[PDB]
């Protein structure tokens, strides 16, 4: 199920709680929100505040709040008042572009990765009435490309151009408290580096925690996909691909990953817990001048329903301005040789 | 720009929104009697060759409406005069053309309907029709002595040449 | 404007910093004379100088692997390449590109043949890892 | 246009207009014109002392003395007769036309005037085509510097007359485009076996120069060997008309060659841009 | 200057002016056309003619590369220069600096393309791309009305394509304030052709335009008032109606016709376009006033006091008078309403008409390329070599 | 109300002080303010609470100058601009396309060797022009006055001397609290250029050359997202 | 040839692996955005430069970075006339780099022509088509250079004949 929102790139997207609306960045300074009406999409909002290209974009489900970050070095939390979205400025205190952003699952915090080689954890102080933030600096040495929160809203996965996937503690006791011990460690003071990949090459474009947080997976520019298992001393299974670099990835079950990138199509990866190994599960997109649904690189993927434990539908957006909805069930029946988990 | 009538008077009468200007004529009609050396028909004929090239004409006085009407009618005379073969045969057909019931303001066929007021009632109607006809018989009579080279059977090519131009791209026949 | 000539960035504290012997000559030579190619390739793709700053020792390994690729017979290339594992193909691909940097005689003619075979086994991704490497042959 | 013309259009149209008016009975208009020709020639057409009934045509050539040493004055006198007068200060030859006393066939002198330059050159060739014919050998060859850094050498031999040109190529590449052209001249007899023979040397001067020859990576030497069928009285003029335009003929074509390539480049570059913009959605 | 005069080329929509600097009149004035034959192998690219010789070639197609509107064919222009140089001017291109005139508001890219041809193909020792308006202004310094050099003024260039109203300040054109008028020498000829079709008989069909163009150049003028003029004509047709004759190509016979109202009616379209153009109705005097009014306040009077003419279509007798008068009426009228709306010091409007008008641009170009200044400012072959064609984007101003 | 030499309880022009209102909005009492608008550019050091008339300097180069320079620059590239007539037009071009170069030698290479800097801008009359290297050439005036024929040292070196002529017990506080203010301080890269320029100067005229001791040089130029002066009044 | 198809094949596979770019805001300068392969101010953003040679004269240099790729081509120049024709042609195209938005105004030292493809190009154009263009370009410039050579020679002959046959 492919839909064209524009011939230009969809820099990033984010869906609201009931996947009734989707927010996309048309490769510019704004964010357009579309809503489904029958079998059509109807544009309903336009968020024009960023004075630079929007890079990140997320939607806190329950509080129904949208957060955005752009190359203008700013982040804005958007709150819906009546029939219009109003932006509240958050000072990230970074001197370089913001590159990505994600709300923690508990909706009380949000992290922004930037070209300042730092991660800005933001929260609201209802006292002085506004958003502040603490910086996670060490040992980041380059631009942070992607982020993903662990289910406990404390552990944070981050991929940067220094070729590393790292897990940091994002503990902000001003709005939450003592995180319960996790297989990644018991001590989680703010900024604590819980884990760092070992590879010394390949920019890490995407990172993703599994539904229960015991596993983190990342995709690098050296055309490889990795997964670290905390229930196995943080061992890392690696799989070198024969094709182009993946740019986005996410679990669809505790042992299955779906990624997409410059090949322009979604693929499947499975993890053998026992063997501690990853395998290529195959192409999910089965047949301009291309046999793929998207006509350019897919740069984002997101779970629409079933969560990361039993994903039934997922979404991809790419540089072709396309947005595609994939149904796991339908895929399994169309590719009888497909084996998930 | 174009050439406008200067005969409008603070005491000039009206028939519709046209100016009922006097004319030195022996034909019958409601036209006031003219005493001055020249009148509205003379003014229109003097300005013809120049005005006929213009496409846009700004109506200033109700006098301009009478002036425009005569200008358009002159064109009609040339169309008919052209095919004549003697000042005499020409004068004959000027009468015959002057008698034809051309369209009047408010009627289909009369151009400039957005500019000329329609006769308000049956009286204004008959009087307007009478004033236009009078103007025609008189205009047509004077053109002849202007159009036929002193050597009869010769409608001057200097008049005939205008036979295809249309003042403001309009026509009393179109 | 004397001061605008010193690149202060040069001493910047953000300037990223990378994480800082070869094949057995006799082994491959044996396999070569000894009889067959495939084993020679594997011996040649062994212990690459990925960690030595010496351009000489790196060029040393290069010469060895190269000699093997030329000694091969156009029709024995596919078989050999296919004996390698993914990591092997990746490393082979790196030697082929290093080869392209030293044209002599018609070594490129043969290197292009190996590239075709290596590409068939490792896919475009093996080339990606040639570009991605921070430590190389 | 492949061959270059030999007559100056400005001279011809300026005289033609004046004559047409003189014969029509109109008063004379004043005339002042400065212009040029190839090989650094400078002309001047004017009214001496402001007398409009008089039209003077003057030509200036830096190397005129050399042509004078080879019968130039005598030849010009034959062709122009009474129209030739003392030269205007700054010029070497001056033609004078009295608008009040013109010949019956004006169109005839108008064309001879247009050839003023070519006629200043004529004598050097007639002298050697004359030697060759009278079997007078051993006569010293002539050296004409038609340009500041180029020379033409003419020598008569038993059965042939040789005309050598020491030409220069500015753009180092132009030497190459030139070698290509001279190569076809070299093999010309494969196209016309009776045509003159052309030899070509690059950097090295021919034997016919045995004399301050210029050695250089940009100097080209073109030898034309003219035979009796080219030098006799019947072909002589046409031969002179061709041979004297050779050097400018070669450079003219080299430049037109580059023009034709520019069009090729425009067509190809344009083709590419189409394929590139087709890569857009 | 050195030994040889520089080459000066002014290529117009309809005619090209060629010659050597220093002269008062061009040595050649030919139609701006080129006739070609239509995978060019051999040397077919050289089989072309230009100017008059290119107009009615039996087996060649005529082409007009220069004309407001369509993209420029550089192949055609480059070829054109080959003959301009080796056939007409007969100049060794490497021995002469060249001055070429560009159309108003020409892009800088086109300047680089011109430099590529001149330096790369013809190997000239120097090039100068001149702005017509500046040369026009300079040409006028030749007038007895203006005895003091100035490069501030309003240029009215009317030739064969479109008439331009170009304001110049201290030598630099205020491009954002340029305006053009859909009326020129070709429009006028076409109009006179229509008036003649309506009256005169015998004019050879394939000579209709030819005869009009001739009547226009020999008998036309701008009258002060239409009705009065018409009256003079109908009153004493003896001293106004002229006679014109020509030879009809197919019979080589003479055909004569009466020349009449067209004499003054043709040029009238400058002042009343609606006469022959349904889409344009703004009188020239108003366009000029409109243009000047759009320029900086503090330069408006200098522009009004130095409106300069240029081009063959400004050669009609009393063109300057008519224009100055109509422009004074418009200006004086406006100043009145402002006073009558409450003390603007009267604005001096003056249109300059001089003897070197028909070829104002070429003449201006000739005079400039005859000065020592010209050789200093002009870009050289070495500059083009070391910096590239971009140097020809800017062409220094001088003369004052 | 904040009054401006070009645009519009009341702000007051250097030499409520505008420099303090700026620092104030940042919740600061000490620090040096660099305010560049449409007419002039100042450097106002503020010590714990209020301004210091002395040591405050000024630069005869700002917005209007950069706009003017951009007009000359576009003229040298073949575009027929008039200094009085198109001033507003080029100003908009300046605001949309101009920026400050980090490494000039590097910027010149990009402009001279590639077309990545080339941007199109449509003029009011419909014509389309192209602006490339002049995008960073115009603002460079701020660092090299002579380019626009003005004597001086350039905002960067000027900012250096201001803080050097200050107490040694304050130099640190000031250095780590330089804040930008004004429309002419929004050129992308301006903050970075200042920092690089300051480090260079420091290493040469302070550290005399001791490169190793540079790393511990605390340089933080605050370039807040927001017309700080107006902002200052508001809060107060 | 027997060696052209294999050469172009290697070049194509290499270009596809290198044309994997994304928008990248400067990390060194506040709010700038520059082709990393040109400024090279962040070692970690540059990929390894690689070459593909056909022989010792014909080759291609491909330099990757996170947001741009520089491609340099060593064109086949068999003789003198071919050398100058190639230089004139490459120059002709470079003077027009703005319309040829993926060309570089000057070649990397050692090559005859260089391309600079950025994320902006790969965003607006199908990267597989840009790959095709480079390969297409490589094949076409040899043909064009050959046609020009024949063209010069052919016109040179007719020119010599025309002059000679008039004597
Ligand atoms: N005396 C004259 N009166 C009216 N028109 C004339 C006169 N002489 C020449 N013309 C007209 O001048 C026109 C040519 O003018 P000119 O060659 O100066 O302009 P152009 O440069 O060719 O065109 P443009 O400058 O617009 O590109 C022709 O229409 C010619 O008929
Ligand atoms: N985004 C921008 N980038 C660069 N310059 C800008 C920008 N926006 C405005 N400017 C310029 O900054 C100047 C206006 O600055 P400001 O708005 O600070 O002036 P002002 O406060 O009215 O005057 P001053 O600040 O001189 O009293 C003008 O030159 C304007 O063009
Ligand atoms: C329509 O074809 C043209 C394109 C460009 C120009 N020219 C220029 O752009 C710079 S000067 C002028 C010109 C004039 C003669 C030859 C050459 Br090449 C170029 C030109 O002359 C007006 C014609
Ligand atoms: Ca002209
Ligand atoms: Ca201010």
């Amino acid at each position: 199920a492919y839909h064209s929102f524009l011939v230009e790139p969809i820099s990033c997207h984010a869906w609201n709680k009931d996947r009734t609306q989707i927010a996309i960045c048309p490769n510019n300074h704004e964010v357009h929100i579309y809503e489904k009406s029958g079998n059509k999409w109807v544009q309903v909002h336009e968020l024009k505040e960023h004075n630079g290209q929007v890079t990140g974009i997320d939607w806190a489900p329950d509080s129904n709040r949208i957060v955005t970050c752009g190359t203008d070095r700013n982040a804005y939390v958007w709150t819906l008042k009546g029939r219009t979205w109003k932006p509240t400025l958050v000072i990230l205190r970074i001197n370089r572009a913001a590159r990505c952003v994600r709300w923690a699952p508990n909706e009380k915090k949000f992290a922004v990765g930037s070209g300042s080689r730092v991660i800005s954890i933001c929260y609201f102080e209802q006292e002085n009435d506004w958003w502040v933030c603490k910086h996670i600096k060490k040992p980041i040495r380059s631009t942070v490309l992607s982020l993903d929160w662990h289910p406990n809203s404390v552990l944070l996965a981050a991929g940067s151009c220094d070729f590393k996937c790292r897990i940091f503690s994002a503990y902000i006791k001003e709005v939450e408290e003592r995180p319960a011990p996790t297989p990644w460690g018991s001590k989680m003071p703010f900024g604590e580096l819980m884990f760092e990949s070992s590879s010394s090459c390949g920019w890490v474009h995407g990172v993703c925690f599994s539904a229960n947080g015991s596993r983190v997976a990342w995709v690098s520019h050296d055309s490889t996909v990795c997964l670290a298992d905390a229930d196995k001393k943080m061992a890392v299974a690696t799989l070198a691909s024969e094709t182009l670099p993946l740019l986005a990835v996410t679990f669809i079950t505790e042992s299955s990953l779906v990624a997409a990138g410059h090949d322009c199509f979604p693929v499947l990866f499975t993890y053998d817990s026992a063997a501690g190994k990853l395998s290529f599960g195959g192409r999910l997109d089965v047949p301009a001048g291309l046999d793929s649904l998207h006509k350019n690189s897919v740069s984002q993927i997101s779970v629409l329903s079933g969560g990361k434990a039993k994903c039934s539908q997922f979404c991809t957006t790419g540089m072709d301005g396309g947005m595609s909805i994939w149904d796991v069930r339908s895929l399994e029946s169309a590719l009888k040789d497909l084996k998930i988990v | 720009p174009a050439y406008h009538s200067s005969l409008m008077d603070p005491d000039t009468k009206l028939i519709g929104n046209m100016a009922l200007l006097p004319i030195r004529s022996q034909f019958k009609g409601p036209a006031p009697r003219e005493t001055k050396d020249t009148d509205i028909v003379d003014e229109a004929i003097y300005y013809f060759k120049a005005n006929v090239f213009f496409k846009n004409y700004e109506i200033k006085n109700e006098a301009d409406r009478t002036l425009i009407y005569i200008t358009l009618y002159i064109s009609e005379c040339l169309k008919k005069l052209q095919k004549c073969n003697s000042k005499s045969q020409g004068e004959k057909e000027m009468y015959t053309l002057g008698i034809t019931n051309f369209p009047i303001p408010g009627e289909p066929g009369f151009p400039l309907n957005a500019i000329y007021a329609k006769p308000a009632n049956k009286q204004e109607d008959e009087v307007m029709r009478a004033y236009l006809q009078q103007l025609r018989q008189e205009t047509g009579l004077r053109l002849c002595e202007k159009v036929f080279d002193p050597q009869n059977d010769k409608p001057s090519k200097w008049w005939t040449c205008f036979v295809k131009r249309q003042f403001m791209n309009k026509s009393l026949s179109g | 404007a004397r001061f605008r000539k010193v690149d202060v960035g040069e001493y910047d504290e953000n300037k990223f910093v990378d994480e800082e012997a070869g094949p057995d000559e006799g082994e491959v030579d044996s396999c070569l004379r000894q009889g067959n190619m495939t084993a020679a390739l594997q011996a040649a793709l062994k212990n690459p100088p990925i960690n030595t700053k010496s351009q000489a020792v790196k060029d040393r390994a290069g010469s060895i692997v190269l000699k093997v690729l030329i000694s091969f017979k156009a029709n024995d290339i596919e078989k050999a390449v296919q004996s390698l594992d993914k990591n092997g193909v990746d490393l082979l691909m790196k030697y082929i590109y290093k080869g392209f940097e030293s044209p002599s005689d018609n070594s490129s003619a043969v290197l292009l043949q190996w590239h075709e075979k290596a590409l068939a086994a490792g896919g475009v991704g093996s080339i990606v890892r040639v570009l991605t490497a921070r430590k190389t042959v | 246009m492949i061959l270059l013309e030999v007559n100056n259009r400005i001279i011809e149209e300026t005289l033609a207009l004046k004559f047409e008016n003189a014969a029509a009975g109109n008063k004379p208009e004043a005339v002042e014109v400065t212009f040029a020709d190839f090989d650094g020639v400078l002309y001047h057409i004017s009214n001496p002392n402001g007398d409009k009934t008089k039209v003077m045509v003057s030509i200036s050539l830096k190397f005129y003395k050399e042509l004078q040493a080879h019968g130039a004055d005598e030849l010009l006198k034959r062709v122009y007769g009474s129209y030739l007068v003392n030269p205007e200060s700054g010029y070497n030859v001056s033609l004078l036309y009295d608008l009040e006393n013109l010949p019956a066939s004006k169109d005839s002198i108008v064309h001879q005037a247009g050839m003023l330059k070519r006629n200043c050159f004529a004598s050097v060739f007639e002298k050697y085509f004359q030697f060759q014919e009278e079997g007078k050998e051993g006569e010293n060859r002539a050296v004409i510097h038609y340009r500041d850094d180029e020379t033409m050498y003419v020598e008569s031999k038993k059965d042939r007359v040789t005309v050598v040109f020491s030409t220069v190529f500015k753009d180092d590449d132009d030497v190459v485009i030139g070698k290509v052209f001279m190569q076809e001249f070299k093999e010309g007899r494969r196209a016309s076996h009776t045509a003159p023979q052309v030899l070509f040397s690059h950097r090295e001067p021919p034997l016919e120069l045995k004399t301050d020859a210029a050695v250089g990576d940009n100097i080209g030497y073109i030898t034309f060997v003219l035979f009796p069928r080219h030098t006799n009285a019947s072909a002589r003029d046409n031969t002179i008309n061709l041979i004297h335009t050779f050097r400018d003929y070669l450079h003219y074509h080299i430049k037109c060659s580059k023009a034709y390539i520019h069009t090729r480049m425009r067509a190809k570059t344009s083709d590419f841009l189409k394929v590139l913009n087709r890569a857009r959605p | 200057a050195g030994r040889l005069p520089a080459c000066v080329v002014d290529c117009g929509t309809g005619y090209t002016k060629l010659g050597y600097a220093g002269n008062t009149e061009p040595q050649f004035i030919i139609p701006s056309c080129i006739a070609i034959k239509e995978v060019m192998k051999g040397v077919d690219d050289l089989d072309f003619f230009i100017g008059d010789e290119a107009i009615e070639k039996p087996t060649y197609a005529t082409k007009w590369p220069i004309r407001h509107g369509i993209v420029e064919d550089w192949d055609l222009m480059e070829r054109f220069m080959e003959q301009v140089i080796f056939k007409y001017l007969r100049a060794e291109p490497e021995d002469h600096y060249f001055l070429l005139t560009e159309p108003p508001l020409n892009t800088p890219e086109n300047r680089e393309y011109t430099a590529e041809i001149m330096f790369e193909s013809f190997n000239v020792p120097g090039l100068y791309i001149a702005v017509q308006a500046v040369l026009a202004l300079a040409a006028s310094w030749t007038s007895r009305q203006v005895g003091e050099r100035t490069l501030t003024g309003t240029v009215i260039d009317s030739g064969d394509g479109v008439t331009h109203v170009i304001p110049v300040a201290e030598g630099y054109v205020i491009g954002s304030c340029i305006k053009h008028i859909p009326i020129a020498g070709r429009d006028i000829t076409y109009f006179i052709q229509q008036l003649l079709r309506d009256r005169e008989v015998g004019i050879p069909p394939e000579q209709s335009l030819e005869t009009a163009k001739a009547v226009k150049e020999r008998y036309s003028y701008v009258c002060p008032d239409l009705v009065k003029e018409f009256n003079k004509y109908d009153t004493d047709g003896s001293k106004w109606i002229k006679q014109y004759t020509g030879i009809n190509a197919i019979s080589k016979k003479e055909f004569s016709i009466d020349v009449g109202y067209e004499r003054f009616l043709g040029p009238e379209i400058f002042f009343h376009p609606e006469f022959a153009n349904p889409d344009f109705t703004q009188p020239i005097s108003e366009v000029v006033d409109e243009v000047i009014q759009n320029c900086p306040i503090d330069v408006r009077r200098p522009l009004y006091k130095n409106i300069v003419l240029s081009g063959g279509s400004t050669m009609f007798r009393d063109f300057g008078r008519r224009l100055q008068r109509d422009l004074k009426r418009t200006v004086d009228a406006r100043l009145k309403l402002s006073e009558e709306l409450s003390k603007p010091k009267p604005i001096d409007v003056q249109v300059i008409t001089h003897h070197m008008q028909r070829y104002a641009v070429w003449f201006g170009g000739s005079m400039l390329a005859s000065t020592p200044e010209f050789y200093q400012v002009c870009h050289t072959k070495k500059d083009y070599e070391e910096i590239g064609p971009s140097i020809c984007r800017h062409n220094p101003v001088f003369g004052v | 109300c904040d009054n401006g030499t070009g645009f519009v309880l009341l702000t007051e022009p250097p030499m409520a002080i505008q420099a303090v209102l700026t620092l104030y909005a940042q919740g600061l009492l000490t620090g040096v303010v660099v305010d560049s608008g449409d007419g002039v550019t100042h450097i106002c050091p503020v010590y714990e609470g209020f301004s210091l008339p002395h040591l405050t300097r000024r630069l005869d180069i700002a917005g209007r100058d950069i706009t003017r320079y951009l007009i000359k620059l576009l003229l040298l590239r073949g575009y027929a601009f008039n200094h009085s007539a198109d001033f507003e037009t080029v100003r908009m071009i300046k605001e949309k396309l101009c920026y400050v170069g980090y490494n000039i030698e590097q910027e010149q290479k990009l402009a001279l060797e590639t077309t990545v800097l080339v941007e199109s801008y449509t003029l009011p009359d419909g014509r389309i022009i192209k602006v490339g290297g002049e995008r960073f050439e115009a603002p460079e005036a701020l660092f090299q006055p002579h380019l626009i024929n003005v004597e001086g040292v350039g905002v960067a070196e000027l900012l250096f001397n201001t803080i050097q002529a200050a107490d040694i017990d304050t130099r640190s506080e000031f250095y780590k609290h330089i804040v930008l203010s004004g429309g002419s301080t929004m050129y992308p890269g301006l903050p970075s250029r200042l920092e690089r320029e300051l480090k260079q100067l420091y290493l040469e005229r302070v550290l005399k050359g001791d490169v190793e001791k540079l790393s511990k040089f605390k340089i933080r130029i605050e370039d807040p997202p927001r017309h700080m002066v107006f902002l200052g009044g508001a809060v107060l | 040839t027997a060696t052209l198809r294999p050469y172009l094949s290697a070049v194509r596979a290499t270009l596809q692996a290198a044309l994997c770019l994304e928008n990248f805001s400067s990390q060194v300068v506040e709010r700038h955005n520059k082709p990393e392969v040109e400024v090279r101010s962040s070692k970690e953003l540059l990929l390894q430069p690689v070459t593909i040679s056909r022989n010792e004269k014909e080759k291609v240099l491909i330099e990757g970075s996170i947001n741009s790729v520089r491609v340099s081509i060593a064109v086949k120049q068999a003789d003198e006339i071919e050398k100058i024709l190639c230089h004139k042609f490459m120059r002709f195209m470079m003077m027009r780099a703005e319309n040829f938005f993926i060309l570089r105004r000057k070649p990397v030292e050692g090559y005859d022509i260089s391309f600079l493809i950025t994320n902006f190009h790969t965003e607006q154009m199908y990267k597989h088509k840009l790959v095709d263009f480079v390969i297409h370009f490589m094949e076409e410039i040899d043909k064009e250079i050959s046609e020009m050579k024949l063209s010069v020679n052919a016109r040179a002959r007719i020119v010599a004949e025309e002059f000679l046959k008039n004597f």
